[PDB]
RNA sequence: CAAUUUGAAACAAUACAGAGAUGAUCAGCGGUUCCCCUGCAUAAGGGGAACCGUUUUACAAAGAGUUUUU
């Protein structure tokens, strides 16, 4: 698919994952799948560190079904690519 | 091996939670592979989309 | 891919869709995420020593529904409030 | 196809649409897919009748989660 | 079997000369179909556009008979002539591996040569074939087409050119390595890397023919090095086996039959689809679905002049043809998925083409069927 | 330009506006989407709505650079 | 078997049953294979589960709706 | 299949669906994918309704017993 | 036992005879299933898709345990 390349090209970034429940995980992305599952090596929590149900799990695996949002920065995306290779999926797009 | 964990543990008794938090009670007979659940002993066929989860016992 | 091979037979700190937490080993696991955990318990009684858990409620090896008092009303309140 | 050609037949037909959570958009079809995906111009958004408070009023296309679609209908 | 199916091709196919210039695809077959069943028909316009020929293969010898009696009617104001496709047809090879059928056909137009069938070879059994064959409209334009293009050289390639017989056929330059009398030698010492030496320890089991030893072994100062050693007769070849697992000097050397490319690249293939790793999968792409004609050199041009890939940035590329697919390998695992995303969708071939990871193009195959 | 989706690349690099699940909206520069609308938006704006008591309270983020995933997605317009 | 029982209920009045307490009245024009429906000249009704008397009548339907197949628990030929 | 339904095809069974309704009747069919025809329907919401006969979409049927 | 990584180098001129291609290279033998075509909704024939049994493997070294678009 189109995510799952995006992703694989920013594996080895700093991320942090938003996820539905609202925990934000910060952390080195090291694998994907088709399903966009993540696995984050070294995780760390952002702001309200509070929680001490995570913070000391080394690498955890995120199902992709809980993510909210994955933010980036700008420097690790050529928006040039992203739009040409959505219109190019785009013509692909009934399944 | 949660499929062939239950496939092949075909006669435990088993305790299963519904997702509406229904509890269940019983000993297996078939399962699926989408993991449809049929058994008797109850507190019926289980459709698998509807489980929760699956307390066992033995092992 | 991202598989969960590195963590069997490994204690592991699970977060359910619901908002609750199991500590766990996971013996087995498919491409559904149904977690073969044993000697589970919240984070902290043991629940049970052997269970499947069900992939639709793992969260990550609040609840994730955002479900509130129908919004609605607060859609039509900001519809005012910019009006 | 009986779906399918309801649809070929609505293409353009000022309709509604609600949505599971009960929304409702009103407006003109400007496209959907096999999926149920909706494209609508000039498109206001009520919840459950058009006779309730108004959400949203638009002014270019709004995109509709096919997945999330529980009926289309003409107005 | 070499004069039976060519007995059947000259058997079922006609030629038609003067067709109108109105007359296509559509029309020959309607005009010839009560004939008989008709398993293709091509049409092209004569050198000056004032009528075409039509090539129609039958599905069976009655076709033929059939087609054939309406030679010299009237189709519109045109006067035909039907007649079997015999001594016309061209075999050729060593074009330069980027040539299509459309660049065939236009070195035919160079030499005025109307070509009305271009058929290449399919690449599943072995990725390097590259030869055709051209059916032309006359053994007059046959025999022109070989005194010009057998021997020209075209873009490095001096082209071979032959009229068409199978029986004819010349040995490959490889032919030792098919024909079972080139042995591998494996894991000689440095030491035992020379040729005199392997001569006076090999040739008792007969003439030898060739030995090739691959450069940079010694000058590497590697653990084990490898050999080959072609014999004259394929005897030899298998007496030599005997030296498997035999001592040469204080090396156990291996000997074996040497593989051929095309089972090479097959297996390399097969432990790629059944994969389980990861440091290699993730450094390649599937492009799909590509049509089994299509050679890794065409697939390598396009990677280059239309998405401007340098050279040095592809490691390997293999068909993956069961898939409809080619396997596109890679230096690394960031550049692998940012082709990913760069080549999907793009044309190729005047078509669509995807990418995608393995189970991608496995599913798109699954899907269409 | 032909399904909902086409047209909705139509808006690739121009200014949108999404509706959230959890009372929430964004609005930015759209760079890309799939079929099950998940986005890619550059230079976002996250808005949440929420009820202190008698209700109105409005905060806001902002972003970079943000992956959302489509199946909190609600409705995507222009701003 | 049910598809030929729906099948024949083609033209004539259907209630469509859903997931939620919510039903649609109206007449069965026709149906694909996921059992999404097409419906003539429906009324959306919103239940009460304790009293039927205190149902809701969302809206009014004119002219054909399609009704997805996804939320469709029970069909009653009639109504 | 897995549960075979022709046992329960002149008995009353008991049939839970996805959105919390719980329904009774009587099973009159069938077909592999477990849509069913029942008669003398009575549909109770999470307050009973009859509704005589019906037929259940497989897709939405979450368990299933003897009544 | 298998999987992975390795010792390690695949030469010999790229090509060098059509789906007329092949080494289980995409096989053979034995058996099961499914689809499509023609056909009387017969029979019988054919040509597109999976599966199970079996037949097969230079050496060494390491190392090795209907849920996911709410
Ligand atoms: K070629
Ligand atoms: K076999
Ligand atoms: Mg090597
Ligand atoms: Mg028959
Ligand atoms: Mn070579």
């Amino acid at each position: 698919m189109l995510f799952f390349s995006f992703f694989k090209t920013l594996v080895d970034q700093e991320v942090v994952v938003e996820l539905k429940n609202d925990i934000e995980i910060k952390g080195t992305l090291q694998s994907v799948d088709q399903f966009l599952n993540l696995k984050l090596d070294n995780i760390s929590c952002t702001d309200e560190k509070k929680y001490p149900h995570l913070g000391s799990v080394r690498n955890i695996f995120i199902r992709g079904s809980t993510v909210r949002y994955v933010y980036l920065n700008k420097n690790m995306v050529d928006t040039n690519l992203l739009q040409d290779a959505t219109r190019r999926e785009v013509m692909t797009e009934r399944k | 091996l949660p499929l062939y964990l239950l496939t092949n543990a075909k006669g435990q008794q088993m305790q299963i939670e519904l997702k509406n938090g229904e509890i269940i009670q019983g000993i297996l007979t078939n399962v699926d592979n989408w993991m449809n659940l049929t058994l008797s002993n109850v507190t019926i066929y289980i459709r698998g989309t509807f489980i929760k989860f699956i307390k066992l016992q033995d092992n | 891919s991202a598989t969960l091979k590195d963590y069997l037979n490994k204690r592991v700190v699970i977060i359910k869709v619901d908002g609750e937490c199991l500590i766990a080993s996971l013996n087995g696991f498919d491409k559904n995420t149904n977690l073969f955990i044993t000697n589970v318990f919240n984070r902290k009684e043991f629940i049970c020593k052997a269970q499947l858990l069900r992939g639709s409620e793992i969260a990550l090896v609040k609840d994730t529904k955002n479900k509130i008092e129908n919004e609605h009303v607060i859609w039509e309140k900001v519809y005012e409030s910019k009006t | 196809s009986v779906t399918t050609e309801f649809l070929s037949d609505i293409i353009g037909k000022t309709v509604n649409v609600k949505l599971a959570s009960g929304l409702l958009y009103s407006g003109r079809l400007e496209s959907i897919d096999g999926f149920m995906n909706v494209a609508l111009s000039s498109a206001t958004e009520h919840y459950e009748s058009n006779n309730n408070k108004l959400l949203n009023k638009f002014n270019s296309d709004v995109f509709l989660r096919g997945t999330q679609v529980m009926y289309i209908s003409e107005q | 079997a070499n004069e039976a199916l060519t007995r059947n091709r000259e058997l079922t196919t006609v030629l038609v000369k003067n067709l109108p210039k109105s007359y296509n695809q559509n029309k020959v077959y309607k005009y010839f179909k009560h004939c008989g069943p008709i398993i293709h028909v091509d049409v092209a316009d004569s050198l000056k556009k004032n009528f075409r020929f039509a090539r129609i293969e039958f599905a069976r010898y009655d076709g033929a008979l059939a087609a054939i009696t309406k030679t010299h009617k009237v189709v519109g104001q045109n006067e035909i002539i039907v007649s079997h496709l015999t001594e016309c047809t061209l075999w050729m090879t060593n074009f330069p591996p980027s040539y299509t059928q459309r660049n065939i056909r236009d070195l035919l137009q160079d030499i005025n040569v109307v070509a009305l069938s271009i058929r290449l070879p399919s690449l599943r059994f072995n990725t390097s074939r590259r030869f055709a064959y051209i059916d032309v409209t006359s053994k007059e334009d046959a025999r022109y087409c070989v005194e010009k293009l057998n021997g020209l050289k075209i873009e490095g390639y001096t082209l071979v050119t032959k009229v068409s017989n199978p029986l004819e056929k010349s040995k490959r330059t490889d032919s030792a390595t098919l024909e079972g009398r080139e042995i591998m030698i494996r894991n000689l010492s440095t030491e035992l890397l020379d040729e005199n030496l392997l001569r006076e320890s090999f040739e008792g089991f007969g003439s030898i023919e060739k030995i090739n030893i691959p450069a940079g072994q010694k000058e590497h100062s590697f653990n084990n090095c490898c050999a080959f050693m072609v014999f004259e007769n394929k005897d030899s070849a298998e007496r030599a086996l005997q030296m498997n697992r035999s001592l040469l000097g204080n090396r156990e050397i291996s000997v074996s039959l040497a593989d051929k490319k095309p089972f090479l690249e097959r297996n390399e293939v097969k432990r790629l689809l059944a994969s389980r790793n990861s440091k290699e999968l993730e450094t390649l792409i599937c492009l799909f679905p590509l049509s089994d004609k299509v050679s890794p050199s065409l697939i390598c041009q396009f990677l280059q002049e239309e998405i401007h890939i340098n050279e040095k940035d592809i490691r390997k590329i293999l068909l993956v043809s069961d898939f409809n697919g080619a396997i596109i390998i890679f230096r690394d695992s960031k550049f692998a998925a940012k082709m990913l995303m760069i080549l999907n969708g793009s044309q190729f071939q005047g078509k669509v083409i995807r990418s995608g990871t393995i189970n991608d193009m496995k599913r798109y195959y699954n899907n269409q069927q | 330009m032909e399904t909902p989706l086409d047209l909705l690349k139509l808006n690739l690099d121009e200014r949108v506006y999404i509706k959230l699940r959890g009372a929430r909206t964004l609005v930015g520069t759209l760079q890309a989407f799939d079929s099950h609308c998940n986005i890619v938006l550059s230079d976002a704006v996250e808005t949440i709505y929420q009820l202190n008591n008698e209700e109105l309270s409005e905060s806001e983020r902002r972003c970079e650079m943000v992956f959302i995933r489509g199946d909190t997605v609600t409705l995507i317009s222009t701003p | 078997l049910p598809l030929e029982v729906i099948d024949k209920t083609i033209n004539q009045k259907v209630l469509i049953v859903l997931q939620s307490n919510r039903e649609f009245e109206g007449t069965l024009v026709g149906f694909d294979d996921f059992v999404n429906v097409i419906l003539e000249d429906a009324v959306e009704w919103l239940i009460d589960p304790e009293d039927e008397s205190r149902n809701e009548k969302v809206m009014q339907h004119h002219g054909r709706m399609l009704l997805s197949g996804n939320n469709i628990a029970i069909l009653v030929p009639g109504g | 299949a897995i549960l075979d339904l022709a046992k329960y095809k002149d008995s009353k069974i008991r049939v839970k669906l996805m959105g919390g309704k719980l329904v009774i009747g009587v099973l009159k069919g069938y077909d592999q994918l477990m849509n069913l025809v029942l008669d003398d329907t009575v549909e109770y919401m999470s307050n009973a309704r009859k509704l005589g006969l019906t037929v259940i979409r497989g897709t939405i049927l979450v368990s299933l017993s003897s009544a």
